[PDB]
């Protein structure tokens, strides 16, 4: 099979499946309605491998028995009306160590996206967070569930 | 200034050691308090070690930062490099050594800091 | 050869251009993201289904008498066990009744029903039964009408 | 990945060129019979028909594009009886509007061979809605999502 | 336990001999009355063969079951085999041959039948 | 409706195999007293294979007709056979077997006999 | 003058079917009491073979002895060639079938027997 | 794969390591030179006692209730004929005397007694008959002690 | 005894590491007031290296003296090096890191100094 | 825990790296008294070096042990790691560098010491 | 490069010409045939003790002032647990109990005495003193008379 | 394949040569230094210099060898001061007895480079027994077994 899967719902509108690093993304340029690029597409995987980054730094997950805290993409919102922008949508999973998790994976989330400074792609990025609360232990659980996505799709 | 080096038994791609320079750019900016632009890394794969008795992948970190570390920021790094090694380079983390030194001067833009 | 594409994260939709088929392959129950495995288990239910059509006589042929016998959908439980709901329609009275015990008795080979798949899984199916004319203009094994109950 | 297509449902493909920038919805309405390679290939033949009435109209590949903008949006394939497309364009843009949209009708008929047989044995016909737009405008595009309304 | 060799003059890949192997699966089950897992199918396709004048496109299917066969069994199983090398190898009908054989003795896990 | 499989050890090109092909056409027609057209031929070249304690050229001819074979025919057949593949192949007469089967049943274009 | 025909999915080389071959030998003089040296031996290494729903290493012999096979003799030859397949191919008890012929008639050096 | 070694002119050590068997070969009746062809059919009948061996039961796998057979030595006649005499250990008493018989009428089909062989020789073989526990830790199908004979 | 290595991610042949060479020389010479003869340089070219958020051709270089180093050498070394490198080897100024070590021991012929 | 980096312009085999892993290791328990499964080594050899003024075979080895080391301890691993890359390399003792550091921190399965 | 050779099944003498080393490989104590690994074993042991050799001092070079410390025989213990005793020789009064205590101290790292080796085995060794001029004639770290015991 | 060479002891070799059909022991006994390549390689070239005295005497490869005979038994290396090497060789064949020895002695000293330089800057010299035993007797052979019981 492919590694990265692609397809175009509506011309602003792309989902991106990476099943390597088991991530889904949705590519959307909601702000004027542009059709996404190859450097628009190309730009939301470099996206999901800095929060991938975010992940592993906050502790590797790929293990078994992962306590947590859990932080995906769920979406990435393009600005193309005059300056180009870029809005990552992030979820994080896990009260005194919510605090201390959600300040660590915010700072990360900084540096890993490149938040307020020109990216490769020449884009000022920015990112919005929420945070949500499920059993790491329980069978019904996946960092991305399909409920997750409900808000972009 | 600080300089990261990363010497891996395992070879490194594009994919592996993109991911490794994330990492040390928000552990330079998160714990070692210092810009992620102004960090140096460099990527040394396929080197030829030896260690605890066999030559199964094994890697080898050196940090160099200009005034030293702070008190708990060595515990930290070496906690999240090894963990970053860890997972990338599939490398267990009781065959990874972090050494950490200090400079007596570091260049940069053709003058000192 | 094959086209899948993500409608979803539990939402796919596979085309088959060489077996002239197409599956969606949806985890409803649990809303889990469609993995490598799951997609190709998905295949291997296409070509099971495709081997219980030409059993009950090969369609590819002119004059297709039937029946016809197509995958609408593939449902995943992957909860705790994994498991996996196929959704098949068969188009099309004592005749009819032994098409449809023919067509069963050879999904429940092909699917593997309530046996340990290739993937550990243990499949079930689901079928209904459809009645157009086979010399009709306007009929296809696989019509848009046909997946409405799953897109 | 040059073109990158996609079903959302069986008589209903999303197909996206790259490299021309291009983005056209495949659909089978009149039947709902399900797409196939020839039925795509079809479609690409007739994106590429368009693109060439474009430069004919004038090269807007340039910088400050006068226009006027002629774009695919949809191809309906009839699958009934005999095979037939109707592909549906827009154009972008008085007096000089009635030429525009003079000229623009006369090359789309010789680009996508209307009323003849195709390469793939198809008798083709378009339709087309005029639109008027800023083209020195922040806010538009000739491939717009709100233009894909209709077919999608 | 029954056994099917399958030789055609048509090159065969992944996807023809899967299509045949749950073919003959299910003639097996639901003709022959036989568990679908004791069935043992062997492909031997490019095999240089000759057969009405020709050396075109042609299959000979040798079918083998311990205990003889049903009634109105070689009849269906004929039928169902021969449209099966149909659409999945090409070949024509009137190029499809399908032996039936019984052996005298069977063994299976070190012991027989 | 005969088959007739021919197992060597030597190399089998179009030459030969046509050559074989139209003996057994003969065979069928002259000695069986079957049509020519419906005996179906398959060939297996370089075969492993071992006997008389030697892997030296060496050739196997299986030959399978329903209904049986008359009296006086296997002998016919055999010698036949026999120096068929000896001229052609350069097999000697001492290294050819010919094995005779009948089925039980047979199917061609769908149906059986 | 018996026959065997060996079909393995495993690769065959020239240690393997040497082996295999003084097996058959040993197994014709001893248990079915006929002369080692009239025994012919093939083999079909690589065999696209699909069995128990896998394609994993499966094995299937047969045996084709003109007159029949003594009583207890076929419980032998099948135990002792299941267990020569596992211990030179590799391959497990349960997936080796041993299928046993008896033909009407045999030629060898141009005659019948 | 095999080390072979000249420990005289007409006294060859053989070892091969992939089958796990060592072979003596001596022309003691007339004291010759082990040649190329001598090495080549010792060589051939070791395999052939290894088929002996497999015959009687795969003691390859765990447990291995027996009995071995194993070659201990080749000892060639180069006089007037060529002529091979195997020198064969079979460790395992009515099976005993089964045991015995079937490895007798299996070495003489395997390693061609009293026929001409490949290397146009007439072979034949003596064995002896030893008893020891299989499941004992002090124990070997080629032990150091069984060679003394030939050494 | 002073150790220059060199980390570049352009390639280097034998003319600009020839020239880089003598460059090392003179600055021992003139401004670490040692002898040339006793500085050791290595080169490590095609180095997979990361800074700045960019892979662009950047140079490491590392110096490693004994004793120390006097009041203005290392500004005066470092700007020395910098050039040198932006000429040879194109690497720009804001690319460039020079860092300055002091080892506890230094061997030399089996001895220490 | 100690790290040992082995420069050399001469190419190494399993052979010399494997003696030069054993000579640390020795070296390593008798002279440093820190256990040999705790030694890093890594070889990095076809280096291209220059000294004294020539590019000849040239060694250059780095030696870091966090604590320091005692004192006739660096004195005696300079005497015998240049005599042991002289036999192993063919590199003459007047063209060895032996350079001695000491790490801030060192960390090792995931903790520091 | 390495000439090795059976004398018997559990004798094996092996010869390096690069190294200029001879070790002999006998497994004594059980009597089993030395396997593949048992060799790889043996010549395991005997670049370790080259390490040792060059670690004491450089004697390749002319003037080799000594000491000498070389592998004579290399014991097996095969039978429940793994085990290797290796035999070194000592050639060179405070000075000589230093040259010895360096050198036992180098053998026990090298040859991993009381530690798991890399065929998992529980490796020891012995060692004798053994005084000669280095400057005479008639002297070699391998001489014939110093292999007599295991010979 | 072609040679096959073993080590006894460090001092004990014994070669064997399949395709020259030769047996021949080296052996350094004066010093019972260990035999490494060069020593070995300088056998091997005496091995063909006593086959061309052989062939020299006459080619007796051919059906009815008249003789006579001459082999090597055995190599010995002088290792102490000077690198020395004797040759061991048996001739196997009245007055033309003595005429056969003298040719064979003769043609020994040229291809054994008697009391000269060897390839390996050795002097060498060689030692020969003489044996009476019928050609044509079944139980004989240039390199019999008994033959090299005094090396063996």
């Amino acid at each position: 099979m492919e590694s990265v899967n692609t397809s175009f719902l509506s011309p602003s509108l792309v989902t991106i499946r990476d099943f390597d690093n088991g991530q889904f993304a949705v590519l959307r340029i909601g702000r004027t309605g542009f059709p996404a690029d190859k450097g628009d597409i190309d730009l939301c995987l470099d996206k999901m491998i800095g929060v991938r980054a975010a992940q592993i730094f906050l502790g590797d997950d790929t293990e078994d028995g992962f306590k947590g805290p859990h932080i995906r993409i769920r979406c990435v919102d393009i600005d193309d009306k005059h300056t180009y922008n870029a809005m990552v949508y992030v979820d994080l999973i896990v009260e005194v160590e919510r605090e201390t998790a959600e300040e660590e994976a915010k700072l990360a989330l900084r540096v890993a996206l490149q938040v307020d400074i020109a990216d490769e792609h020449s884009c000022v990025t920015q990112f919005e967070m929420k945070l949500r609360e499920e059993l790491l232990s329980s069978d019904s659980f996946h960092p991305d569930k399909d409920e997750y996505y409900k808000d972009f799709l | 200034m600080p300089v990261i080096q990363t010497f891996v038994s395992t070879p490194l791609d594009h994919h592996k050691r993109l991911l490794l320079a994330i990492i040390y750019r928000i552990v330079t900016r998160v714990v070692l308090g210092k810009p992620e632009d102004l960090v140096m890394m460099t990527f040394h794969d396929s080197t030829p070690m030896h260690f605890f008795g066999s030559t199964d992948p094994v890697a080898c970190v050196r940090v160099e930062a200009l005034g030293g570390y702070g008190p708990s920021e060595p515990e930290k790094v070496t906690s999240i490099v090894t963990a970053a090694i860890t997972a990338v380079c599939g490398i267990v983390a009781d065959r990874i050594f972090v050494l950490y030194f200090s400079p007596l001067h570091c260049g940069w833009n053709g003058t000192n800091f």
